[PDB]
DNA sequence: ATTCGCCGTGTCCCTCTCGCTGGCCTATAGGTTAGACTT
RNA sequence: AGCGAG
DNA sequence: AAGTCTAACCTATAGGATACTTACAGGGACACGGCGAAT
């Protein structure tokens, strides 16, 4: 309500949004230059745990002042689909279709975004298309790292949907379990016997 | 109300077969329920007497009300709009109402609609139940070989 | 303790928490608004058509009109805008009632939030096409909307495998059929009781049966399946080229 | 291989595109492009697109539904309401 | 083989569409029936590629001869059916939406970069409160 | 005699089904499938230099 | 709003349907059918509507201790739980060891 | 106890006096809890002898 | 009341490898598609 | 879910 | 046998008007925040 109210009185001369894109603008009207010089001053001239937080944000500001990266890529106007065999869909048993996690989690991210895109279309109030918008976020989180945040999607059974991001922890991402060490050809085993005449 | 082994119509059940009228001392007074079973799965219904003709017991309509109905069903003319959903609600209430003569006029129309062109899945089992019921009541009223009273409701209906 | 003050400073304290179950964030987004009153309704729907009017009239005059006077185009813009924002405090109302009938359907198929932004839309197109001058109870006329948006958007987002949406009839209609015909009967219907039952061949029933098959996530547990689903032709196939050769 | 030509449109945000095909064929008029909208030849033909009126719109569902007299009739109500409401 | 480096970085949504050699547009997977992938949808052939070697949609084409062919009626590139392998989507999303790893890890390095809080930009990215871009 | 006996543990495979998210071979005796030359092997194997 | 209410007494159960060796066979699941007399009774006039009700193919253990699902032979294993109740538990803390 | 959720939820939308044991339950949940239980489940076990 | 220095509490990633066995209801316009004759 | 080797 | 020539089928869209308004371990470690002296 004092939003409103600030707005709807003084809301020319000043901008206010929300959500990623109200961040993107953010980061859009900012200089990485001034806040890595701010940064030096202050450690320059700080101490103690400001001194602390001042060298932490220095690393995470001059992690891109430094190279050539812009942090503009942080925020997503597009999301990549991993190709359709990493994807699998192929039936089984009895001509049964087994498809993957990832189908769903995309599924979902396209359901959001075609409802929203239709939604602004038409034109609706700001809460309906807040909204989506924050169900598309947290889609796009599921997607990308379910269990990150928000609850775990759950599939049927009430187990956690595999995201991208659970291709790469713990032994079962592809890193300690495919890469590491593979199964291979030419290959056998079998029980032993002491063999004292070899 | 009935004596033992009466038949009773309790609607939107239909016939009905009193056994006795047990009364339960309950709430301090011995409720003279009407203990009463039907034919779809043998339900045992207990009816006080105090109220047995608020909640809908009686007894089938004799002949003056098959005449009625027979000219009811001979009635042509009955109109309807292009929807659906006016018969549907229409049918339904007075379906539920427990009535002879609305049920019949309803069925023949809904037959007469299925005949010409055929409508849907579910109107077709509510005209089965409500040909079904009208044959029991038909059959309890006269005694007439259930069968042969659906052979002549369909004779008389199809005129 | 009504104005105990301290025990609404603490309701004001409470309002703005962290929270983050998007289900109870909603409760709470359509928790600030109100419900309606038929004869306001009434008042806003007629506003809204008074703005729509006289919208189209400008775009209408919008090419060769006329000049309009200062007064006139400030009232005009204004009857518009305020009925905008009718249609849209009138959303805000409708909120609650969308939201009661889509919690009928949750436990199936997808999330109860989308069922609940489906319904939303289904609103829309209901006031997009509400008649009031017989003047009856505008949710009673939505209900039949709502529930027409939401049991499309169902049937379209079902499945990962696309079925039509005559399918997804036919499917319900088989699956309530099947559960009526067992707890009737008790015994399990054979596909002819179906065939006969709808007058079609004893096929029919077979493919619908088998669409409606869901499909089975890879990932499963006893470990996933996807690792358990499956150089002769190709060495022979260079083979025998050189053969001919 | 087969004798193979591309095909050459752009899209709307100025980016210059291009697609294969066979020598023998009919280089279409329109294409959707890997960007992901549709887009056409700078080469001639120009197939004038000829968009199809809007599925929909709300002035037309009123329309069905309803006049211009009465419409008219509200849309005075509200101009005399809020007259009154300025000056009286 | 010729590797020296993996330079791993952030990926403009630029960068994103450039890899993408078709955008699906809607959900559907598999026909019903016939077993094939939908046009636009998360499968589609002319997105990600033909999913039977020397084929196209309408399969027209069937030779090896002309290979690198796109067809005309579907638009299906005539290719190895290997190649949906590696060629990769992209999807555009009608309002921008923030990588879930930058923003929640620990520490947030958005937070970090832009001064703020966790809870802060928790509350102001999932629409509980609003931020101001700019003033002058 | 306990459960355990050789002709139920016994395999080779020299080409056998391969996996289709990645066309590394199969495991188990139920297929062909290889033997899992895990991380602890590739130490092994590097340690040989 | 309690103007009506339903209940549920006297559960029986009928023969084994098929026996065990049969089950066994042709995948049958060894299962007795279970009724119920279920109760619907309305409170703001009064009344009874008593039924016979099918509550499903119930698996019945075989002589052996056995059950037979679809076919397969299965057994039950006893479950450990912790009991419901109250549990004092004593601890010493080491930041002032108390 | 779903059962009874269900059987609850129904009494709501069906009239009174037109309800009879018989569409008050459905015994879809308690089936399927047991189908769900024997099969599927940790303490169900596949005989071993 | 802000600064700076301490404590204190809450939320999160990690703890061996390799085998084997089994387990609603229509109405309509446009897209799409079956079959058949032919030189 | 059960099991074998360390 | 593809090339027409003929004749269906199937599906995205849309449309019907009582009433009904808030779901359903543990361990180590670091970062976000209590308690106290100083200006
Ligand atoms: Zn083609």
């Amino acid at each position: 309500n004092l939003y409103r109210e600030l707005v709807d009185r003084y809301g020319e001369y000043f901008t206010g949004a929300m959500g990623a894109e109200s961040i993107q603008k953010l980061i859009e009207n900012f200089d990485i230059d001034a806040e890595a010089e701010s940064l030096r001053d202050v450690i320059r001239n700080g101490k103690g745990q400001k001194k602390l937080r001042a060298l932490k944000r220095l690393k995470v500001v001059a992690a891109f002042q430094q190279s050539g990266n812009s942090p503009m890529g942080m925020v997503l106007d597009a999301v990549p689909v991993i190709p359709p065999e990493l994807r699998p869909m192929v039936q089984l048993d009895g001509g049964r279709f087994a498809t993957s996690d990832l189908n769903d989690l995309y599924r979902r991210v396209i359901n959001r975004n075609n409802r929203l895109k239709r939604l602004i279309d038409l034109g609706a109030p700001e809460i309906i298309v807040n909204n989506e918008k924050r169900m598309l976020q947290e889609s796009v989180d599921a997607l990308f790292d379910n269990g990150r945040r928000g609850r775990p999607v759950t599939g049927p059974g009430n187990r956690p949907l595999k995201s991208l991001s659970d291709l790469l922890k713990g032994k079962q991402g592809r890193f300690r379990q495919n890469l590491l060490g593979k199964r291979v050809d030419y290959s056998g085993r079998s029980v032993i016997v002491v063999g004292p005449q070899l | 109300i009935f004596k033992v082994g009466d038949t009773v119509v309790y609607p939107h059940h239909g016939a009905a077969l009193v056994e006795a009228i047990e009364t339960r001392t309950i709430k301090g007074e011995q409720k003279e329920y009407l203990v009463l079973k039907v034919a779809q799965g043998d339900l045992t219904v207990r009816v006080p007497a105090e109220n047995a003709e608020y909640v809908g017991v009686r007894d089938v309509v004799g002949q003056e009300g098959l005449d009625k109905v027979f000219q009811v069903l001979r009635a042509p003319h009955t109109e309807e709009p292009t929807n659906w959903s006016r018969r549907y609600k229409a049918n339904l209430e007075k379906l539920a109402s427990g009535d002879v003569n609305k049920v019949a006029e309803v069925v023949r129309d809904l037959w007469r609609r299925d005949q010409e062109r055929g409508l849907s899945a579910g109107e077709k089992r509510m005209l089965a139940k409500a040909r079904q019921i009208l044959v029991g009541e038909l059959a309890l009223a006269e005694s007439t070989d259930d069968a042969k009273a659906e052979t002549i409701l369909d004779e008389v209906l199809a005129a | 303790e009504d104005e105990s003050e301290a025990l609404r400073q603490a309701r004001k304290d409470a309002e703005l928490t962290a929270s983050a179950d998007s289900v109870r964030a909603y409760l709470k987004q359509i928790g600030k608004v109100a419900l309606l009153n038929a004869e306001e309704e009434v008042e806003l729907a007629k506003r809204i058509e008074a703005g729509l009017y006289a919208t189209q009239l400008m775009t209408e005059l919008s090419e060769r009109g006329e000049k309009l006077p200062a007064a006139q185009r400030r009232d005009m813009m204004w009857i518009c805008r305020d009925g905008d924002r009718a249609k849209n405090h009138l959303l805000e109302a409708n909120l609650r009632l969308v939201v009661s009938l889509a919690k009928r359907y949750t436990g199936r198929g997808m999330a109860f939030l989308d069922l609940i932004q489906e319904g939303n839309l289904g609103l829309i197109r209901a006031v997009e096409k509400f008649d009031y001058t017989k003047g009856y109870k505008f949710s009673t006329y939505a209900t039949w909307w709502i529930r027409q948006a939401i049991t499309r958007a169902m049937a379209d987002q079902a499945r990962t495998i696309r079925i039509p949406v005559h399918m997804v009839e036919v499917i319900n209609k088989l699956g309530r059929i099947q559960r009526e015909l067992l707890q009737d009967l008790g015994r399990e219907p054979t596909p002819e009781e179906l065939a006969k039952e709808m007058d079609i061949t004893p096929e029919k029933v077979l493919e619908i049966q088998q669409y409606a098959r869901e499909p089975i996530s890879l990932d499963q547990t006893i470990s996933q399946l996807g690792d358990f689903i499956e150089a002769v032709d190709a060495v022979s196939f260079t083979l025998l080229q050189d053969q001919l050769q | 291989l087969a004798p193979r030509q591309i095909a050459r449109y752009r899209t709307d945000n100025g980016e210059e595109f291009e697609v294969p095909f066979a020598d023998d064929a009919e280089i279409p008029g329109t294409w959707l492009c890997r960007n992901g909208m549709e887009g056409t030849l700078i080469e001639g033909d120009l197939p004038e697109p000829k968009k199809v009126k809007p599925p929909r719109t709300h002035w037309d569902m009123l329309l069905e539904r309803r006049s211009i007299e009465e419409l008219e009739e509200l849309l005075k109500e509200r101009l005399e309401l809020i007259r009154s409401r300025r000056r009286g | 083989n010729f590797f020296d480096e993996l330079r791993i970085g952030l990926a403009t949504a630029e960068d994103i569409r450039q890899w993408s050699y078709g955008e699906v547009k809607k959900p559907e997977t598999i026909n019903y029936r016939t077993l094939k992938p939908e046009k636009d949808g998360l499968f589609c052939e002319k997105i990600f590629g033909p999913t039977r070697d020397w084929e196209c949609y309408c399969g027209k084409y069937k030779r090896v001869r002309f290979k690198g062919i796109i067809c005309e009626r579907c638009g299906v590139e005539v290719t190895r059916a290997k190649v949906r392998r590696e060629r990769m989507g992209h999807i555009e999303l009608a309002a921008p939406v923030t990588h879930i790893w930058y923003f929640k890890g620990v520490p947030s390095r958005l937070g970090y970069l832009l001064d703020l809080a966790p809870k802060d930009l928790e509350k102001i990215i999932y629409f509980a409160a609003y931020v101001i871009t700019s003033v002058d | 005699k306990l459960h355990h006996l050789v002709d139920d543990k016994i395999h080779a495979r020299s080409t056998g089904p391969y996996s289709m998210i990645t066309q590394q071979p199969l495991g188990g005796k139920a297929q062909f499938g290889g033997q899992r030359f895990g991380e602890m092997e590739c130490w092994a194997m590097q340690a040989y230099g | 709003s309690g103007s009506m209410s339903l209940s549920f007494s006297d559960p029986r159960f009928d023969d084994v349907k098929a026996p065990v060796d049969e089950c066994k066979d042709k995948d049958m699941t060894y299962a007795a059918p279970l009724f119920v007399t279920a109760e619907f009774i309305n409170n703001n006039t009064g009344e009874i509507k008593s039924q016979t009700v099918f509550m499903g193919d119930f698996p019945m253990m075989t002589e052996k201790g056995t059950f037979i699902i679809n076919g397969t032979e299965r057994v039950v294993v006893s479950q450990l739980v912790r009991s419901p109740g109250v549990y004092f538990d004593e601890t010493i803390d080491k930041s002032t060891d108390k | 106890s779903r059962m009874e959720r269900v059987v609850r939820e129904r009494m709501t939308t069906q009239d009174v006096e037109a309800i009879t044991p018989q569409t008050l339950i459905n015994i879809r949940p308690v089936v399927a809890a047991i189908k769900e239980f024997f099969g599927t489940s940790q303490l169900s076990q596949f005989m071993d002898q």
